[PDB]
């Protein structure tokens, strides 16, 4: 068995981002979920950095 | 091994979290502790000084450093909670170990209600200790100098970390070299990662190992002595004592535990023939 | 040390090749032809296989029934097979029944009736064969493998041919096929076992002397294939066993890398859970597969043709949730032929092959098949001393260099049959043809 | 429509030079360029962004 | 094959001109001698397991370095263990057989994890063919015990490690062992067997518990995986004419895409069925069988009637042509059997372990039409016909219908 | 450490007269102070089992030995949670402290180590 | 909404001459504009199946109907991801748009609803 399946931590990531079985016909409107994840990552990085300078 | 190795990182994150939080008061110990601990980074070769100025956001500990420590002190507990969750998910593949060191697959109990109700006892014991300090002696564990506002000009009589960092400070003092001392101090925590290798026992745990139990007792008391030596003055005879205790600390991992665990394997085999 | 293979020619250009064994009492004589389905076009695809049926349906002298009786009276049997590049017709008999068998073979090849009544009768028999190969899963998998790897090219066609052609094959096109292809310079008369070479040459002069020669005689085993990386999925949830083949373009008979490809094939090797020794084999893939119950079997192959080949593996598995692991571990073992193999694996595989190439030939039919195959693909029988020297010349550097240009990061042809839901899409399979860590 | 050995028509898509090193090298040039700009973009992003932590203009003054 | 004796062990070898040698140990340990059902199959599968000098793992890894191969099978009469290797590697193979016979550690985990599962897959693969099942069922009806014991291990009656260890204590002994070397220099083999098998127990000849008794009857193995029917006739006096009769009646075609000119082959016309007559000599009794497989129970039934008719018709009159065809087909069958290493080893094994001299293919007797018809007549007029039906047994014939 | 290692080193000591004279009495005292017999365990019950090799050895135990081991583990767990010690027949006597598992694990490890060696063979 | 409901209401409309005269032509245009036939679907292929009742009805389909449904779903998915429409024989003609599933789901639901009623019976 491949490590990505055998190790429980790796397997959680594997189940969501790699082997996760998707429909083969998602259109571009299924891309907003990953855009929202990107916005959340940008807001965390910029927000924590602003907090280092904001009073 | 995996929950233990993630656990060692949890412990490093707790140290960083607590250190940054202590600076936020901006009393004398806050400032001078930040100064001396952050200057250890200057030991990193070539780029060390540059890294320190980058951490401080200036040429000494000041407003930029305090505002960044606030933002990081707020964040780091969330990172710590994630790693705490990770070490439990990693543990869930084997389950909890137990004091006998044997499998418990033969005899399991549900977490609830048994361990829920057993946890309440220690929760209330903890809350009693909490109450005695918070309401009756709130400053017993602190340093009075932290009630003096930070003053970059006056240096306090003795600059020590909070008590829980003291053993690592004694280990750092033991090595005369600056970089040497920093490495030793970090190694004192990272060496926990080799316990899975240096323990050569065929048996899990110390319940049935009289010599291992004695060695463990000495290791723990030595760790407390290192703590005490972390806050004494750099004077005779504590300088040499700190070095001997530091050697004992490391030799537990590198020499004694591998030797003792090897011999006990042989004694269990021969002794039970 | 085996007896020397004697070789003679006739005037038309028919080769006679023989290897006597004074310890046996039977003999295999037959005719190996350098011709097969690949010589057909798209319109007469199926002809060569159609002829094989009619060859036993009666000649100008002996009728179908007389033919049956004549062979029954000989005591042995006749056998035939048509492949993509080779056709064989042979007769196993007693020592002293060899002149009868040569005479019958000469008759069915030169003087077959191909009577419209018999064409029409077999046209149904062959039509029924189209719906019953379906059961021979290994054959289904390999025929789809050729069809896709050599997409729209002659090597990609099946031997049976399409249903449409079976209904339209005439005696004219049958006759045309065997007149164009069954020529003396493409044929070898082979004898193995209790045969005298000089006796066999006389029988060849008696029966195969009036064979046509081709206008332009090329040497035996003379041929452009353009491999297509591609996949065929034949999912069938009701089957319990998945059958999967994966192949890359391999080597021809006369490649300089022919032995290097055989050694590489032996490093992966075969496995079968039903054989007792298979759990103890040295192959890394064998160990992975057996320890984790990933497969019932796997069989590495290196199939050669005149101008191309296919090199790969055929897997069978009931472990339908771990097909991904099976394919993953197999292709990571192939990666190691490029990245990791050393003298350890190479010298072990060479040892195993030095014996294996000799062990295979353990009866007169195997010997005849070896003489016939080698004469029709290489133009000569290669002595075991030459074979031992070519194997010894294979180094670990040769294997690594071969795998780096043949396997590493290359397109595969992939066929899956059965419960193959767990077999990932083409990209994820083809991504295992390289290692990001290297 | 019925025989599964007759591969469907892929001629509208098949490249004639599909097995050549030139053919693979082109696709890896595209992947490589993409990886190159992503590396240069990440480096620029990280450098400009992290510089916020170096002494600000009022501190340097 | 020059028969000799080396340190109490019978050794037969024939030198040749090939790089490939076959060494076979033939053991008098087949199923007719089986103490408990299936033990001879289990013992066969326990060969080349862990010995005291060499583990199964080490043996397989070293065998791969020599490029050797290993073949084992169990019959009603013998266990045969064959190795195929290059001529020069003979000493290694002799020593390996010595380790197996002298020093096999019969360990419980090997039985549970290695030996028994492989024995079970072996049987399941054989039974995939309903004709195998039918012919096995027929021997069980005809002989009950001894020759009627199952050859293979079955799940309903489990073999224990103590069963296998006891049987091996009997079988692995100088009295039950013959060594047969194809393409082995006979003088060299005698020298090596003489040093390697010197400390093997002498033991005693393994014997069949009880005399061979013949019985008629019916077996109705209901399967869902194909249809077959055996019509067997137990023979109290095995005679070589039944070989000629089996080859005469025939059944398989001698030519691709054909039915064949044999009476039994001609019984299958218009049906997708096959047929095969076989004769099994077991020294003290014999079995003449005609097995018919097919997909249609109706067609099998149809052929079965024609098959018994064919036998009756043969008992009436054979032509001279047909008798000569029988001699030819029979000489050929004999020759190819003496060539095939599996059957070869057992043939000389029988000569060495019993005393039944081999009949060379060149010395196969020609039977007159009188002798053939007389043999078929005895079979058509048997008091004890056996019929084993496999598959849709409600639709297959019964003995009294035939 | 592997059981193989422990057993081989022990055998070196038991061979040397001097060494055995000084080590055997120590080992017996060690076992007495260890106190696992006071929870009704046999020494081999304590060996770490969460390993492929040990899981294979435990599967090869005869059913009787296996059922008895399960009972000793359950019984010791009940003494542990109650903070009691074994009394009477529950205490393991020195003559009952048999190495029931050692032969199985030594065979498992023998094959495992031979496989490692043979994976690294070099044709000469 | 349940298939039972939809079927019963539809039958009320089809009964009423007036209602059918005005609803049937509208329903036919609606189906034409819906455009599921241009992806080779039959109407019943579109019904939500992630419910216990529908899973049971699909399990009761005859094997051939079931294999054909799987092919239409795969084929329509391939048209969807390619942004193409069916052409030729892949387009569902009105005469091929049969209610293959409706009888199975109506039987599943009949029992489910009878069970609900009978769970609430009151002995009189
Ligand atoms: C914010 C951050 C920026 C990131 C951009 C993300 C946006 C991507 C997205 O979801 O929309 C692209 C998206 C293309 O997605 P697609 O996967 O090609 O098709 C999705 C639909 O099935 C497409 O539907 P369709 O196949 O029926 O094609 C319809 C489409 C043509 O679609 C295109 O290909 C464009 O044209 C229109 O609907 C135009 C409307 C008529 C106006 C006159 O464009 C549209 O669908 C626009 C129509 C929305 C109204
Ligand atoms: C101070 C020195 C402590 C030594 C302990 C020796 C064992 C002992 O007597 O403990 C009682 C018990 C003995 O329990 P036990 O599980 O071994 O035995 C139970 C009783 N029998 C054997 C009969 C089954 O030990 C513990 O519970 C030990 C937990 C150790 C926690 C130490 C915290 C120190 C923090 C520093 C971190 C760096
Ligand atoms: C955001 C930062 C992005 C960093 C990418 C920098 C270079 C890595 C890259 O381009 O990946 C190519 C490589 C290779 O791409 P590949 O996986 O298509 O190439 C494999 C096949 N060979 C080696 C024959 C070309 O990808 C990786 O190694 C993964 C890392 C990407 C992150
Ligand atoms: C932003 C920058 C883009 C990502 C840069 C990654 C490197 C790009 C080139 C590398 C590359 O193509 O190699 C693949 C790496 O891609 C990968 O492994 C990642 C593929 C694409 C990454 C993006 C994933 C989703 C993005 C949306 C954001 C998600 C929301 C969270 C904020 C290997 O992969 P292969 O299988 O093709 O290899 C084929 C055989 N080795
Ligand atoms: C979902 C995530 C978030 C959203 C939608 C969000 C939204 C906003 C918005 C709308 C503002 C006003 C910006 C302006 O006009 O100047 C702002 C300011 C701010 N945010 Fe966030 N934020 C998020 C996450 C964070 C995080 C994680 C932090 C960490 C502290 C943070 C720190 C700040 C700070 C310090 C300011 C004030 C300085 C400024 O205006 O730029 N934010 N945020
Ligand atoms: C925020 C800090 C931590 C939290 C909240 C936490 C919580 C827990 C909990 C709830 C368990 C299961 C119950 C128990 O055994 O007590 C556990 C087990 C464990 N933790 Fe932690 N932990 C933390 C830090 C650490 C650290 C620093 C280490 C190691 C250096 C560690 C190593 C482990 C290990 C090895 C176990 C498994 C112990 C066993 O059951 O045998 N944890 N932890
Ligand atoms: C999105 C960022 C990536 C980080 C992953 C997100 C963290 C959330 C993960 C924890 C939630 C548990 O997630 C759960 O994991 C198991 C295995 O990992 C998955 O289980 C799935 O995959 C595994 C194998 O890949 C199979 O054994 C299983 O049959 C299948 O359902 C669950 O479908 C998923 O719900
Ligand atoms: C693991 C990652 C490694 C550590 C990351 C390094 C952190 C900080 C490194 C350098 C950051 C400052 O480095 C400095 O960056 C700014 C851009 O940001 C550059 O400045 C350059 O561009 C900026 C705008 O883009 C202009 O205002 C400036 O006049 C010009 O010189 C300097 O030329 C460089 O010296």
């Amino acid at each position: 068995m491949a490590l990505r399946k055998k190790n429980s931590l790796l397997n959680m990531a594997n189940s969501y981002v790699l082997d996760s079985p998707q429909p083969s016909n998602l259109n571009y409107f299924w891309n907003f979920g990953s855009l929202l994840a990107l916005c959340l990552v940008i807001q965390l990085a910029t927000g924590i950095t602003l907090a280092m300078h904001y009073t | 091994v995996l929950p233990w190795s993630i656990g060692v990182i949890i412990f490093l994150l707790l140290i960083i979290t607590a250190f940054m939080g202590y600076v936020l008061v901006f009393g004398q110990m806050s400032l001078w502790g930040a100064t001396v601990i952050c200057n250890l980074v200057s030991a990193i070769p070539w780029l060390g000084e540059d890294i320190v100025h980058f951490l401080w956001g200036g040429f000494s500990v000041g407003n930029p450093t305090l505002q960044r420590f606030f933002a990081l002190h707020y964040l780091m507990p969330f990172v710590l909670a994630v790693f705490a969750l990770l070490h439990l998910i990693a543990l869930h593949t084997a389950g909890s170990s137990n004091p006998l060191g044997i499998t418990s697959n033969v005899d399991k109990l549900s977490m609830h209600p048994y361990y829920s109700f057993k946890d309440l006892i220690t929760v209330f014991a903890f809350l009693l200790m909490f109450t005695l300090f918070v309401f009756f002696s709130p400053d017993k564990l602190g340093h009075p100098d932290n009630y003096i506002p930070a003053n970059p000009m006056v240096t306090p009589a003795s600059i020590v970390p909070e008590w829980y960092l003291l053993p690592f400070y004694a280990i750092l003092r033991a090595i005369p070299d600056k970089l040497g001392g920093v490495i030793a101090m970090v190694a004192a925590i990272l060496i926990l990662l080799i316990l899975p290798i240096v323990d050569r026992s065929i048996i899990r745990g110390n319940a049935f190992k009289p010599i291992s139990k004695l060695l463990f007792g000495f290791f723990i008391c030595n760790f407390l002595l290192l703590g005490v030596l972390g806050q004494v003055h750099i004077e005779p005879p504590f300088i040499v004592l700190g070095q001997i205790c530091t050697i004992f600390y490391f030799s537990y991992f590198l020499i004694l535990l591998p030797m003792v665990s090897t011999i006990e394997n042989i004694f269990f085999y021969i002794g039970s023939l | 040390v085996s007896p020397k293979t004697r070789t003679s020619n006739l005037k038309n250009g028919l080769t006679i090749a023989s290897e006597s064994n004074p310890l046996v009492q039977t003999a295999t004589v037959g005719v190996w032809i350098d011709a097969g389905s690949r010589n057909e076009n798209a319109y007469n695809n199926g002809t060569a296989h159609f002829f094989e049926h009619l060859a036993f349906k009666g000649t100008d002298k002996r009728s179908q029934h007389q033919l049956e009786l004549d062979i029954e009276n000989m005591g042995g049997h006749l056998n035939a097979y048509t492949s993509r590049e080779s056709t064989v017709y042979y007769a196993k008999s007693f020592k002293d029944d060899v002149p009868k068998s040569v005479e019958i073979l000469a008759d069915i090849l030169q003087h077959s009736k191909l009577a419209e009544s018999a064409i029409d009768r077999e046209r149904e028999v062959i039509t029924r064969e189209l719906e019953e190969v379906n059961k021979q899963y290994e054959e289904v998998v390999f025929d789809h493998l050729h069809a896709t790897a050599f997409m729209n090219q002659p090597l990609g066609r099946t031997i049976l041919g399409p249903r449409e052609n079976i209904q339209t094959i005439t005696n004219t096109e049958l006759r045309k096929f065997i007149t164009e292809n069954y020529t003396a310079d493409r044929m070898v008369l082979v004898g193995a076992g209790a045969v005298d070479h000089d006796a066999l040459v006389e029988l060849a002069e008696k029966y195969f002397s009036h064979l046509p020669s081709s206008q332009s005689p090329v040497p035996l085993g003379t041929p452009i294939p353009n491999f297509v990386g591609s996949e065929v999925r034949l999912r069938d949830d009701t089957m319990p066993v998945a059958h999967i083949a994966i192949a890359v373009e391999g080597v021809s008979w006369t490649s300089e890398d022919y032995y290097t490809a055989l050694v590489a094939q032996a490093i992966i090797g075969n496995y079968d859970r039903a054989v007792g020794t298979s759990r103890h084999q040295g192959s890394r893939l064998s160990n992975i597969v057996s320890e984790n119950n990933l497969a019932n079997s796997f069989q590495s192959f290196s199939t050669s043709y005149s101008d191309t080949g296919l090199w790969g593996i055929y897997l069978t598995s009931e472990n339908t949730t771990q097909i991904d692991d099976l394919v993953h571990f197999t292709l990571k073992e192939w990666n190691r032929l490029s990245t990791s193999v050393s003298n350890l694996q190479v010298e072990r595989a060479k040892s195993q092959l030095k014996a294996g190439l000799l062990l295979s030939l353990d009866g007169t039919t195997y010997v005849a098949e070896d003489i016939g195959r080698q004469l029709t693909t290489l133009g000569r029988r290669v002595t075991p001393a030459e074979v031992e020297a070519k194997l010894e010349a294979v180094t670990e550097h040769d294997v690594r260099a071969w795998a780096q240009k043949t396997l590493y990061d290359k397109d595969i042809a992939l066929v899956g049959l059965g419960p193959i839901e767990g077999l990932y899409d083409y990209n994820r399979i083809r991504n295992d043809m390289s290692m990001m860590r290297w | 429509g019925k025989s599964t050995y007759k591969i469907p028509d892929f001629t509208p898509y098949l490249k004639k030079d599909r097995n050549t090193d030139a053919n693979r090298l082109f696709s890896y040039f595209m992947i490589g360029s993409f990886g190159m700009l992503s590396a240069a973009g990440a480096k620029a992003t990280v450098q400009d962004f992290l510089s916020n932590m170096s002494a600000s203009a009022d501190v340097l003054a | 094959f020059s028969t000799a004796e080396a340190a109490g062990v019978k050794v037969a070898a024939q030198d040749g001109q090939s790089p490939i040698s076959d060494l076979s140990v033939v053991l008098r340990g087949g199923s007719r001698y089986a103490t408990v059902p299936g033990v001879s199959h289990i013992l066969e599968k326990f060969a080349f397991q862990n010995t005291v000098p060499k583990s199964a793992l080490r043996f397989v890894r070293e065998l791969e370095l020599f490029g050797g191969k290993l073949y084992t099978h169990t019959t009603r009469e013998h266990i045969v263990l064959r190795t195929q290797f290059l001529k020069q590697d003979l000493p290694y193979f002799v020593d390996a057989f010595a380790n197996v016979l002298k020093e096999t550690k019969f360990q419980q985990f090997e039985l549970t994890e290695r030996v028994a599962p492989v024995a079970e897959l072996d049987l399941l693969k054989r039974e995939s063919d309903p004709a195998f099942t039918a012919l096995e069922a027929a021997h069980e009806v005809a002989f009950r015990t001894g020759l009627g014991n199952s050859v293979y291990a079955q799940g309903y009656s489990p073999v224990t490690l103590e069963d296998v260890k006891e049987f091996a204590r009997q079988v692995y002994a100088k009295q039950n062992v013959a060594v047969v070397g194809n393409n082995v220099v006979p003088a060299d083999l005698q020298q090596l067997v003489g040093t390697a098998f010197a400390d093997l127990q002498e033991g005693s000849k393994v014997t069949q518990a009880g005399t061979t008794t013949l019985h008629g009857g019916e077996a109705r193995v209901r399967t869902s995986t194909g249809n077959a029917l055996t019509i067997a006739l137990p023979i109290a006096e095995p005679k070589p004419v039944y070989h000629a009769l089996a080859s005469f009646l025939g059944g398989p075609a001698s030519m691709p895409w054909s039915v064949g000119a044999s009476p039994l082959a001609q019984a299958t016309v218009g049906t997708h069925t096959s047929v095969k007559a076989t004769y099994h000599n077991y020294g003290d009794a014999g079995l003449f069988a005609i097995t018919i497989k097919g997909d249609s129970p109706a067609e099998i039934s149809q052929v079965a009637h024609k098959a018994v008719q064919a036998l009756k018709d043969t008992g009436a009159e054979v032509t001279e042509e047909q008798a000569a065809r029988a001699y030819a087909k029979s000489k050929f069958a004999a020759a190819e059997a003496f060539e095939n290493p599996d059957s070869s080893a057992s043939v000389i094994g029988m000569e060495l372990l019993s005393g039944v001299s081999r009949i060379a293919p060149e010395n196969v007797q020609k039977f007159t039409p009188a002798e053939l018809s007389e043999a078929a007549a005895q079979l058509s007029a048997s008091a004890k016909p056996v019929v084993a039906a496999v598959g849709q047994v409600h639709a297959l014939p019964f003995a009294d219908e035939l | 450490a592997s059981i193989t290692s422990v057993v081989k080193t022990s055998e070196l000591i038991l061979k040397s007269p001097l060494l055995s004279k000084i080590v055997v009495p120590l080992a017996k005292t060690y076992v007495k102070f260890s106190g696992y017999r006071q929870l009704g365990f046999k020494m081999n019950d304590l060996i770490i089992e969460e390993t492929p090799n040990m899981q294979l050895a435990l599967r090869r135990l005869p059913p009787t030995e296996s059922y008895d081991r399960v009972y000793r583990l359950i019984r010791a767990t009940q003494f542990s949670l109650s903070h009691k010690l074994a009394t009477g027949n529950d205490i393991t006597k020195p003559e009952e402290d048999d190495h029931y598992l050692i032969p199985y694990i030594l065979d498992v490890e023998a094959e495992a180590f031979e496989k490692d060696a043979l994976d690294n063979l070099e044709v000469v």
